[PDB]
């Protein structure tokens, strides 16, 4: 895709 | 919550939060940098009021923050983020809001946070953290 | 400790370690992928030995790492990894060694574990992952 | 800037 990408940590808190 | 994700860009002016020193935390808002302009990021509120507010402007570029750290824990029987505290290069911010509950932390070695998502409802949720180069 | 640094890889094929239930998180060793080859990684070794061994073979590509955990404490005097725990898209390993202590982990939204580094004693002393798209 | 090339780290945990 053309949708540039990036990475990513979490989530914290609620599941 | 309402979720919000505000994407990635290429760094932090500032940031601008809410919280209370008995429950968690509030309102969150990010000033990013965009190719060197100042970007206005969303103020994602909480749905209640009676926070503290704080402004955490940073000397971008040559300040930037090192660790987000903070704890996660139950308030009116939900999980939320309850504490805050960014550390950069220069100096500490925090902890904002109540340190009790479960820790967290993200140190980094190398790069850079670009990005926040996550959700507030009464608090801030949960969050997630863009990183790059 | 001994401090140790693998560097960047393409993936991760295979974790080695190695815990003891009394104590904590001996050795470590990683196989990496590089450029989808396996490329077996240094093995990082405790200063004493009596550990119970584990590997972790993944289904590389298609099983990865998303998230890391554990508990940090003190064991005899020394701060230190008591125990960790893999969840992949595929299955969660572990926990392996005391689950007491203070506790950490990583989450990932987006990329991959492409590396370790850190320093290993008498137990594993501390860690960090090398992050990539 | 060097011939080097660089990733994303994070932690240490411990």
């Amino acid at each position: 895709s053309g949708i540039s990408q990036t990475v990513i940590v979490g989530p914290w808190g609620a599941k | 919550g309402k979720a919000f994700d505000d994407g990635a860009f290429t760094g932090i002016r500032e940031i601008n939060l809410s919280y209370n020193k008995e429950t968690a935390i509030g309102d969150f808002q990010v000033v990013y940098d965009l190719n060197g302009s100042p970007y206005v990021g969303q103020n994602h509120k909480s749905f209640i009021t009676g926070f503290t507010p704080v402004k955490i402007s940073l000397d971008f570029p040559s300040e930037y923050i090192m660790e987000v750290s903070g704890y996660t824990g139950n308030v009116s029987g939900y999980v939320v983020v309850r504490s805050l505290t960014f550390k950069t290069n220069k100096k500490t911010y925090g902890p904002y809001g109540v340190t009790s509950g479960t820790p967290f932390n993200l140190p980094i070695e190398n790069g850079l946070i670009v990005g926040f998502k996550g959700s507030i409802g009464y608090w801030l949720d949960y969050f997630s953290m863009y990183l790059s180069l």
